[PDB]
């Protein structure tokens, strides 16, 4: 799952050539976080 | 700044060796950036540009 840019929408898009968001035209794709327990030392 | 540097050239006649071609430069305009998308034409951007 991929989020765009200035554009509100999930990619979620693998292939190697999907690189554009769609329906939004930039190439601009950030990586959402998934929920993921993470532990940390105070 | 570009008006005086494309009005202060010259073109020369140009003959290889009747019929000669000569050239000349008008009024220079300069548009804002654009993206040249495969869809359409979109907004840019100094982000969109330091990212891609
Ligand atoms: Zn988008």
């Amino acid at each position: 799952t991929y989020v765009c840019g200035d554009c509100g929408q999930e990619n979620t898009l693998k292939s190697g050539d999907v690189i554009q968001c769609r329906e939004c035209g930039y190439r601009i794709l950030y990586k959402k976080r998934t929920r993921r327990v993470v532990q940390y030392e105070a | 700044g570009l008006q005086n540097v494309f009005q202060s050239f010259g073109e020369m006649l140009v003959e290889p060796s009747w019929r000669y071609a000569t050239v000349k430069f008008g009024e220079v305009t300069v548009e804002k950036p654009t993206f040249f998308s495969d869809d359409k034409e979109l907004e840019f951007l100094p982000w969109h540009a330091r990212l891609q």
